[PDB]
């Protein structure tokens, strides 16, 4: 259990992370799916005047 | 240690431990280290040959492919009238335009690398007669060179800067450009402002600035309109890259800056980049039988 | 340096920060059984990593009235996992084990639980002739309770079960036990359904105190057969 | 193939199979042990 | 690189980068679980190794999940971490997980 | 010389008398998993005498109608003894079989058995365009019977069935076939619960026929796995 | 015993033979051997020195052919009003398509090789004004990665995508895919099912998913519309082939599996897969004279 | 002819004339044999 006494914070955190051994590989390139637009940005049209 | 690696690691066989005094499991993330907990020491191994390469991931293979940089239409047609691009297009050169690049060129603070471009073209007649063959001029205007203010300015003449000259029906024109920055790399990320006085510009060294792209139809126009497209592309290569970033999550904004808003919600915005699930004790995609 | 402890076996790891060395009963590591003091002839199956790790038996709460507990082997772990299967399977089964105990409190916390391992615990009843049933001595994964632990439920003594392999969880000190144990049987292998070798043992000889707010203290069980080998496949029993 | 008189018309190189992640993960100055505890 | 585990309605900003463990007066309850499909939108995605490999299509080899606790000095327990390979539900009992 | 043969693997023999030699399919033999072919990183459990036995399945009765018979490897066996135990708890699964078929006769009875077996047997359903499902394939010990043996099931045929590896029960010859089968995938493990390698076939081309007063005719079917290995252990699927 | 083949086996002279307990055109079948009776041990036979090369019946050149996978045709013209492929097309990769290359293909069981990939494009004027030399963009969609769902969404700036631009007026367009399933080798058939649970599809290992081919025109739409088809072929090279299996004698149903119907009649019904005779004693096209 | 930096571009690689059929025309555990019966 996690046991605490009266004058410690009764809930305490735990943080996670992730990392890959150095037995990892990758494959197969592929466009990433994490960005993309609809419009032009932002004074992207600009560049042209 | 800096080594060559070609393929992933072996792994070796492992017995049980119950050693007093080592405990390869715990670590310290307060150092700012990552763990060095190895599988062998974590779990029973068999031994494994690894013969996986790991080719794919090598930055020049990572960054160097052709993307799209710059794409402009405008119409080749008699512009006596016009209010436009008036048969030619000049482009403040840059790379924050087209987010695939943008994005992965951003996961690296400093960058040296040559540009290969690109030029692909494309017309249609305007609202047929067929497609004409043209003829266009691709002028590099460094900085503090005099842009063409007109398709038959005399500053097309081109006594010292260069020029290509391509036609529509050719394979698209391709150049390299030499890594060109004043300093041995590019400022992907720029924490300054660019003048000795407070007004100018944030986050963009003046050490990087490439010039102007210039591009013009040489034909006198037909009798009737079209409209042409180019498309640039751009492709390191003879890569460096210095002190990778954390990645992009929100949309882009602008080419100017990094500012951002998110989306509206999860994934992405600004307070959620994962989306949501019920609880921290859901599994979204259990597998029931 | 002693305090701080990894037992690793199969797919299954702890850690300690807190441990008091750990006791290799009578000196003994588990071993398999060699050519000169094997019995039965058909080749035995020795399944390894499927049943040589850590099982976590459910956790008990300490209370200011607690007796003790214990949990017999094989028999706990007869029903669990990859072993059970083999036990079901099997006529014949031998093993070592290493049991892990485990509980936590704070610092303002005191007491002491004995954490001891008893060889052929054959248990009395209390105020009768009649000898304790199968449903008293058998009862798996979960266990029992002491009714009179200052005799050891069996008309002999607490103060001197020192004399088994032993360690003490004393709140003050150490916050786990460890005991590795050894094959203990007059015979190289048991049908393992009927016989029990080993009792794990967990007595509080000083009760649990603070003054702090009361939280839950449980104390959890971790035990791994160590060489299991088993002979005579048959149908399972189950 | 390369006709080209300066060096930075080649293509690609994509040779480069030295690595140092330990800058990445390790840049502690007492370097970690396997053996030992952390802190 | 932080996993966010508490991908959750209510958790806001940073508060989805830290999981909150409470004293409980069950034995043997599960806290959380992670969900290790890193194509798909959960807590593995916006991290270092997920953002990269998204870049790709095929991956192979060993991933390292590292927890650090930052309850207080005073604070003491102990926790039980479970992978299962797959072919079934997830978990959801110790007796289950520790297989 | 070549028609008596003894099998034994474990604790199980079997002794024919009218064997015709035996197949080992491809000319391969079975064989553990080597390092350089090894995937995932985990020690295997290899059960051996445990696992690599003969399992006997149901028998079918042959009937003058009768269209054929079929199993599919490892599911057929994916609920039966230690060999289940073992599917059951690990996400990975790698074996060979040797399969023995059983089918005595008088000596005024005829017929003939082709025996085949099938690497990646997926068939197909006739005279619609929807697949097979899951209830039509996956069988278990009882196995199916042929809709089409004369296409295999699978819109191919039977005459050419014979460049699998195949022996023939000719009842004027022989009263038995045995096939050895290695590991036959493109992984060098795999999940048993969703992919079965091998199926077994056997069919009648030459019905049962006799004049004497009729008996049952039962075909036996005895399997084998040889070399098993298992990784990704878990709790049971189940 | 494994050998090197070039050419068929010289046929070596015989004698009268009458030997007891020798009798080598008696065979069991019933062991699964084929017969090993020489035509020596059959006849009387003269020497021949055999010089019949062996080469084209290799599994490298049996297969290695380029062969038709994808054929799609598509408008070329505006679309804002259109319900259609909308001058793009997306195509998930399969080879079960058409039955030349699919049969070929399932007289195995494994196949390891690499595709080399034809595109040949065609354009019509739809119901005359001459053919328009247009750019295509044909781009791989890898599992996973997002799909354009218009023919100038950002999708095709390709930042990571192979792409390949390409006219009409050139030669076809080629590139070669490597091998990419990831096991060591394709599974032409799979018995099995494709997910942890039971819905999921039978037939087809998850393993030897390729993705998605997704083709464009790169130019605006004309005045007036055209048809554009385009076919892919598909040559495997570098092949490695295990189990061979009985050839398909039912015509294919689907692309999903192997459900068979037969033809109506012999040849190829289900009851009857060579046409019938009048009797076992019937020579069909006996000579007479 | 082939100038690629991948060898999986190279032309296709028609020379591999070894054969075993006796693995399909003769998978039996003992040999055949010319001048003995089979069973
Ligand atoms: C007309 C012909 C003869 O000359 C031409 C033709 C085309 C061009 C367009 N080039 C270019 C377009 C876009 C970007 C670059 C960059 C560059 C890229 C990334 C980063 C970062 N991080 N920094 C600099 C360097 C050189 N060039 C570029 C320039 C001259
Ligand atoms: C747009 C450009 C740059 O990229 C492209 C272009 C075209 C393609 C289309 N390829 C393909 C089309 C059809 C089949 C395949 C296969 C394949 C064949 C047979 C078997 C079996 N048995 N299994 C896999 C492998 C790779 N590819 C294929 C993919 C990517």
């Amino acid at each position: 259990n996690l046991i605490v006494p009266s004058e410690s914070s009764d809930t305490c955190s735990l943080i996670g992370f992730i990392a890959a051994k150095d037995d990892f590989s990758l494959r197969l390139m592929r466009d990433s799916p994490d960005i993309g637009q609809l419009d032009h940005l932002h004074a992207a049209e600009a560049a042209y005047q | 240690i800096e080594s060559i690696i070609k393929t992933a690691t072996d792994t070796v066989k492992s017995e049980i431990n119950a050693e007093l005094g080592v405990v390869p499991s715990l670590n310290a993330v307060e150092t700012g280290a990552t763990s060095n907990t190895e599988p062998e020491e974590a779990i029973q191994t068999r031994t494994v040959i690894n013969q996986h390469g790991v080719s794919e991931t090598l930055v020049e293979n990572f960054l160097s492919r052709a993307a799209l940089v710059s794409k402009r239409s405008f119409e080749y047609k008699d512009h006596t009238s016009s209010t436009a691009d008036k048969n030619f297009f000049k482009w403040t050169i840059n790379t924050r335009s087209f987010v695939q690049l943008r994005r992965k060129l951003e996961l690296f603070t400093y960058l040296r690398f040559d540009a290969e471009i690109t030029i692909l073209t494309t017309v249609a007649v305007n609202g047929y007669v067929g497609l004409p063959d043209l003829t266009l001029q691709a002028m590099f205007v460094p900085t503090g060179a005099l842009t063409p203010e007109k398709q038959d300015s005399f500053h097309w003449q081109s006594g010292s800067n260069a020029s290509v000259f391509f036609k529509i029906s050719d394979p698209p024109a391709r150049i390299t450009i030499p890594f060109m920055c004043i300093n041995s790399a590019y400022s992907v990320f720029y924490d300054g402002f660019a003048g000795f006085e407070k007004n100018g510009l944030y986050g963009i060294n003046p050490a990087d600035t490439i010039g102007n792209l210039c591009v013009r139809i040489v034909n006198e126009h037909q009798p009737v309109g079209f409209t042409v497209t180019v498309r640039v592309y751009m492709k390191p290569k003879h890569i460096k890259a210095w002190a990778p970033r954390p990645p992009r999550t929100l949309p882009y904004m602008s080419i100017a800056n990094a500012n951002y808003k998110g989306k509206e919600r999860a994934p992405n915005a600004l307070s959620a980049i994962i989306g949501n699930r019920d609880s921290v004790k859901t599994m979204p995609h259990n597998i029931v039988n | 340096s002693d305090r701080v402890l990894q037992l690793k076996l199969g797919n299954s790891a702890i850690v300690t920060q807190e441990a008091a060395n750990y006791c290799c009963a009578y000196g003994e590591w588990p071993n398999y059984l060699p050519d000169h003091e094997a019995v039965a002839i058909d080749k035995p199956t020795q399944p390894e990593t499927a049943t040589d790790r850590f099982y976590t038996l459910k956790s008990v709460k300490w209370e200011t009235g607690s007796t003790g507990w214990w949990w017999k082997l094989p028999d706990a772990l007869n029903n669990i996992g990859m072993f059970g299967q083999n036990v079901q399977h099997h006529y014949l089964y031998r093993s070592g084990f290493l049991i892990h105990v485990q509980c936590n409190a704070t610092k303002f916390h005191q007491g002491a639980l004995l954490v001891v391992a008893i060889p052929e615990h054959q248990r009395g009843a209390h105020n009768t002739n009649t000898s304790p049933g199968f449903d008293d001595i058998m009862k798996g994964e979960e266990g029992g309770t002491f009714n009179h632990p200052y005799v050891l439920d069996d008309g002999t003594s607490l103060a001197c079960a020192t004399i088994f392999p032993h360690q003490w969880i004393n709140l003050r000190t150490n916050n786990s036990a460890t005991i590795v144990l050894p094959w203990m049987n007059a015979a190289p292998m048991d049908f393992p359904l009927r016989h029990n070798q080993w009792t794990l043992a967990i007595i509080p000889v000083v009760p649990l105190g603070t003054r702090t707010t009361s939280s839950m203290v449980p104390i959890t069980v971790s035990i791994a057969p160590m060489c299991c080998e088993f002979n005579g496949l048959r149908h399972a029993i189950t | 193939i390369n006709f080209y008189k300066d060096s930075y018309a080649a293509s690609a190189s994509k040779q480069d199979f030295s690595q140092d992640p330990s800058k990445f993960t390790e840049p502690v100055v007492e370097g970690l042990k396997a053996g030992a505890p952390v802190l | 690189s932080m996993m966010e585990i508490n991908n959750t309605e209510s958790a806001v900003g940073m508060e989805r980068l830290k999981v909150d463990i409470s004293a409980l007066t069950d034995v043997d309850q599960l806290l959380f679980n992670i969900p290790l499909d890193i194509q798909l939108d959960g807590p593995l995605r916006n991290t270092l190794v997920g953002n990269i490999s998204r870049y790709y299509t095929h991956w192979s080899g060993s991933l390292e999940m590292t927890f650090m606790f930052c309850g207080s000095f005073m604070a003491a327990g102990k926790l039980i971490l479970c992978y299962t390979p797959p072919g079934g539900s997830c978990p959801t009992t110790r007796e289950t997980a520790m297989l």
